[PDB]
Protein backbone atom coordinates (compact mmCIF):
# COMPACT_ATOMS: atom_id res chain seq x y z
CA UNK A 1 0.00 0.00 0.00
CA UNK A 2 2.95 2.32 0.64
CA UNK A 3 4.32 1.19 -2.71
CA UNK A 4 0.97 2.25 -4.17
CA UNK A 5 1.50 5.61 -2.51
CA UNK A 6 5.11 5.96 -3.65
CA UNK A 7 4.60 5.51 -7.38
CA UNK A 8 1.42 7.57 -7.03
CA UNK A 9 3.54 10.43 -5.73
CA UNK A 10 6.32 9.87 -8.30
CA UNK A 11 3.75 10.05 -11.11
CA UNK A 12 2.49 13.34 -9.67
CA UNK A 13 5.88 14.97 -9.07
CA UNK A 14 7.40 14.05 -12.45
CA UNK A 15 4.17 15.18 -14.12
CA UNK A 16 4.21 18.56 -12.37
CA UNK A 17 7.88 18.82 -13.33
CA UNK A 18 7.08 18.17 -16.99
CA UNK A 19 4.11 20.52 -16.68
CA UNK A 20 6.39 23.25 -15.38
CA UNK A 21 8.96 22.71 -18.10
CA UNK A 22 6.57 22.69 -21.07
CA UNK A 23 4.69 25.62 -19.53
CA UNK A 24 8.03 27.44 -19.63
CA UNK A 25 8.65 26.40 -23.24
CA UNK A 26 5.24 27.70 -24.29
CA UNK A 27 5.97 30.86 -22.32
CA UNK A 28 9.26 31.13 -24.23
CA UNK A 29 7.59 30.78 -27.62
CA UNK A 30 4.88 33.22 -26.52
CA UNK A 31 7.39 35.85 -25.45
CA UNK A 32 9.49 35.33 -28.59
CA UNK A 33 6.38 35.96 -30.66
CA UNK A 34 5.47 38.98 -28.53
CA UNK A 35 9.00 40.36 -28.98
CA UNK A 36 8.63 39.87 -32.74
CA UNK A 37 5.22 41.54 -32.57
CA UNK A 38 6.57 44.51 -30.63
CA UNK A 39 9.17 45.10 -33.36
CA UNK A 40 6.60 44.57 -36.13
CA UNK A 41 5.54 47.57 -38.20
CA UNK A 42 2.50 46.93 -40.39
CA UNK A 43 2.59 46.13 -44.09
CA UNK A 44 0.91 49.32 -45.27
CA UNK A 45 3.82 51.40 -43.93
CA UNK A 46 6.74 49.15 -44.88
CA UNK A 47 5.21 48.99 -48.37
CA UNK A 48 6.55 52.53 -48.86
CA UNK A 49 9.26 53.11 -46.24
CA UNK A 50 11.23 50.03 -47.31
CA UNK B 1 -14.91 17.75 -45.45
CA UNK B 2 -11.55 19.05 -44.25
CA UNK B 3 -13.35 21.75 -42.26
CA UNK B 4 -15.37 18.97 -40.62
CA UNK B 5 -12.16 17.09 -39.79
CA UNK B 6 -10.58 20.25 -38.37
CA UNK B 7 -13.72 21.04 -36.36
CA UNK B 8 -13.91 17.56 -34.83
CA UNK B 9 -10.40 16.20 -34.35
CA UNK B 10 -9.09 17.98 -31.25
CA UNK B 11 -8.30 17.33 -27.61
CA UNK B 12 -9.45 13.92 -26.42
CA UNK B 13 -8.51 11.96 -23.31
CA UNK B 14 -7.83 8.21 -23.10
CA UNK B 15 -5.58 7.76 -26.12
CA UNK B 16 -3.41 4.86 -27.21
CA UNK B 17 -1.77 3.17 -30.19
CA UNK B 18 -2.56 3.95 -33.85
CA UNK B 19 -5.72 1.86 -34.24
CA UNK B 20 -7.27 0.96 -37.63
CA UNK B 21 -4.42 1.25 -40.07
CA UNK B 22 -5.14 0.84 -43.76
CA UNK B 23 -3.45 -1.47 -46.25
CA UNK B 24 -2.05 0.71 -49.04
CA UNK B 25 -0.12 3.40 -47.17
CA UNK B 26 -0.42 2.02 -43.64
CA UNK B 27 -1.47 5.35 -42.13
CA UNK B 28 -3.97 5.66 -39.25
CA UNK B 29 -7.58 6.29 -40.20
CA UNK B 30 -8.61 9.59 -38.67
CA UNK B 31 -12.38 9.33 -38.78
CA UNK B 32 -15.31 7.76 -40.57
CA UNK B 33 -18.05 9.30 -42.69
CA UNK B 34 -21.39 7.59 -42.29
CA UNK B 35 -23.56 8.55 -45.23
CA UNK B 36 -26.51 7.45 -47.31
CA UNK B 37 -26.13 5.71 -50.66
CA UNK B 38 -26.88 8.73 -52.87
CA UNK B 39 -24.17 10.82 -51.26
CA UNK B 40 -21.85 7.80 -51.32
CA UNK B 41 -22.36 7.44 -55.08
CA UNK B 42 -21.82 11.17 -55.49
CA UNK B 43 -18.75 11.58 -53.28
CA UNK B 44 -16.71 9.02 -55.17
CA UNK B 45 -17.17 11.20 -58.26
CA UNK B 46 -16.62 14.68 -56.80
CA UNK B 47 -13.47 13.22 -55.27
CA UNK B 48 -12.91 10.66 -58.03
CA UNK B 49 -10.12 8.62 -56.47
CA UNK C 1 -19.89 10.27 -2.15
CA UNK C 2 -16.19 10.30 -3.01
CA UNK C 3 -16.39 6.83 -4.62
CA UNK C 4 -18.42 8.29 -7.48
CA UNK C 5 -15.90 7.73 -10.26
CA UNK C 6 -12.94 5.71 -9.02
CA UNK C 7 -11.90 2.11 -9.39
CA UNK C 8 -10.53 0.23 -6.42
CA UNK C 9 -7.80 -2.38 -6.53
CA UNK C 10 -7.71 -3.96 -3.06
CA UNK C 11 -8.59 -3.36 0.59
CA UNK C 12 -6.75 -3.07 3.89
CA UNK C 13 -8.04 -5.49 6.50
CA UNK C 14 -7.17 -4.61 10.09
CA UNK C 15 -5.39 -7.74 11.42
CA UNK C 16 -8.36 -10.05 10.70
CA UNK C 17 -6.74 -13.26 9.45
CA UNK C 18 -10.10 -15.06 9.08
CA UNK C 19 -12.73 -12.27 9.19
CA UNK C 20 -14.21 -10.23 6.34
CA UNK C 21 -15.91 -7.63 8.57
CA UNK C 22 -14.77 -4.60 10.54
CA UNK C 23 -13.24 -1.37 9.31
CA UNK C 24 -12.09 -1.78 5.72
CA UNK C 25 -9.76 0.67 4.01
CA UNK C 26 -9.79 0.53 0.22
CA UNK C 27 -7.31 2.02 -2.25
CA UNK C 28 -9.50 4.11 -4.56
CA UNK C 29 -7.25 4.32 -7.62
CA UNK C 30 -7.68 7.02 -10.23
CA UNK C 31 -7.13 7.35 -13.94
CA UNK C 32 -5.09 10.25 -15.31
CA UNK C 33 -4.37 11.49 -18.84
CA UNK C 34 -1.49 13.81 -19.70
CA UNK C 35 -2.88 15.45 -22.83
CA UNK C 36 0.21 17.31 -24.02
CA UNK C 37 2.24 17.73 -27.21
CA UNK C 38 5.99 18.01 -26.67
CA UNK C 39 6.96 21.20 -28.50
CA UNK C 40 10.43 22.69 -28.34
CA UNK C 41 11.49 26.14 -29.45
CA UNK C 42 14.08 24.50 -31.71
CA UNK C 43 11.40 22.11 -32.97
CA UNK C 44 9.12 24.76 -34.45
CA UNK C 45 9.80 26.81 -37.55
CA UNK C 46 9.99 29.95 -35.42
CA UNK C 47 13.58 28.99 -34.53
CA UNK C 48 14.71 30.00 -38.03
CA UNK C 49 13.64 33.53 -37.04
CA UNK C 50 16.11 33.73 -34.13
CA UNK C 51 19.68 32.84 -33.16
CA UNK C 52 19.50 31.31 -29.71
CA UNK C 53 22.25 31.26 -27.09
CA UNK C 54 22.32 29.23 -23.89
CA UNK C 55 23.22 32.00 -21.46
CA UNK C 56 23.25 30.35 -18.04
CA UNK C 57 23.53 33.49 -15.89
CA UNK C 58 21.17 36.07 -17.37
CA UNK C 59 19.79 37.10 -13.99
CA UNK C 60 23.25 38.48 -13.17
CA UNK C 61 23.44 40.72 -16.25
CA UNK C 62 21.40 43.92 -15.96
CA UNK C 63 21.72 45.36 -19.49
CA UNK C 64 22.93 44.44 -22.94
CA UNK C 65 24.76 46.29 -25.65
CA UNK C 66 25.87 45.78 -29.23
CA UNK C 67 27.64 48.62 -31.06
CA UNK C 68 27.19 48.96 -34.80
CA UNK C 69 29.73 51.19 -36.54
CA UNK C 70 28.51 52.00 -40.04
CA UNK C 71 31.17 53.08 -42.54
CA UNK C 72 29.24 55.26 -45.00
CA UNK D 1 -3.11 -4.61 -9.21
CA UNK D 2 -6.05 -7.06 -8.94
CA UNK D 3 -7.69 -5.84 -12.18
CA UNK D 4 -7.44 -5.64 -15.98
CA UNK D 5 -6.81 -1.94 -16.56
CA UNK D 6 -4.24 -2.27 -19.34
CA UNK D 7 -6.02 -1.92 -22.68
CA UNK D 8 -8.59 0.65 -21.53
CA UNK D 9 -6.03 3.29 -20.61
CA UNK D 10 -3.15 2.36 -22.95
CA UNK D 11 0.46 1.28 -22.88
CA UNK D 12 2.38 4.43 -21.93
CA UNK D 13 3.06 5.50 -18.35
CA UNK D 14 3.98 9.15 -19.00
CA UNK D 15 0.75 10.12 -20.76
CA UNK D 16 -1.68 7.78 -19.03
CA UNK D 17 -2.07 5.03 -16.47
CA UNK D 18 -3.39 4.64 -12.94
CA UNK D 19 -2.68 6.67 -9.80
CA UNK D 20 -3.75 6.58 -6.17
CA UNK D 21 -6.22 9.29 -5.20
CA UNK D 22 -8.30 8.70 -2.05
CA UNK D 23 -8.05 6.28 0.90
CA UNK D 24 -11.66 5.74 1.97
CA UNK D 25 -12.96 3.84 4.99
CA UNK D 26 -16.41 2.28 5.22
CA UNK D 27 -17.67 -0.21 7.80
CA UNK D 28 -18.89 -3.63 6.70
CA UNK D 29 -21.57 -5.25 8.83
CA UNK D 30 -21.04 -8.49 10.72
CA UNK D 31 -24.11 -10.73 11.05
CA UNK D 32 -24.29 -13.68 13.43
CA UNK D 33 -24.66 -16.76 11.22
CA UNK D 34 -26.88 -18.91 13.44
CA UNK D 35 -27.38 -22.60 12.73
CA UNK D 36 -29.85 -25.05 14.20
CA UNK D 37 -27.30 -27.37 15.79
CA UNK D 38 -25.37 -24.38 17.12
CA UNK D 39 -28.37 -22.95 18.96
CA UNK D 40 -29.75 -24.46 22.14
CA UNK D 41 -33.37 -25.23 21.24
CA UNK D 42 -32.17 -28.23 19.26
CA UNK D 43 -32.28 -30.02 22.62
CA UNK D 44 -36.09 -30.10 22.57
CA UNK D 45 -36.31 -31.50 19.03
CA UNK D 46 -34.35 -34.53 17.89
CA UNK D 47 -33.73 -33.75 14.24
CA UNK D 48 -33.17 -36.34 11.53
CA UNK D 49 -32.81 -36.00 7.77
CA UNK D 50 -35.93 -37.51 6.25
CA UNK D 51 -34.69 -36.23 2.85
CA UNK D 52 -38.12 -36.44 1.16
CA UNK D 53 -41.26 -35.28 3.00
CA UNK D 54 -43.51 -36.73 0.25
CA UNK D 55 -43.11 -40.29 1.61
CA UNK D 56 -45.43 -39.70 4.59
CA UNK D 57 -48.72 -38.75 2.97
CA UNK D 58 -50.65 -39.69 6.12
CA UNK D 59 -50.97 -36.74 8.46
CA UNK D 60 -51.19 -38.92 11.60
CA UNK D 61 -48.94 -41.37 13.46
CA UNK D 62 -49.74 -44.27 15.80
CA UNK D 63 -48.42 -44.26 19.38
CA UNK D 64 -48.18 -47.62 21.16
CA UNK D 65 -48.44 -46.43 24.75
CA UNK D 66 -47.52 -49.27 27.11
CA UNK D 67 -47.97 -48.68 30.84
Amino acid sequence: VEYAEYVGAVKTVASALQFGVDALERGLINTVLSVKLRHAPPMFILQTLA
Amino acid sequence: LSEMVAAVSGESVLKGVSTYTTAKGGEPVGGVFIVTDNVLRQLLTFLGE
Amino acid sequence: SAAEGLFHSFDLLVGKDAREAGIKFEVLLGVYTNAIQYVRFLETALAVSCVNTEFKDLSRMTDGKIQFRISV
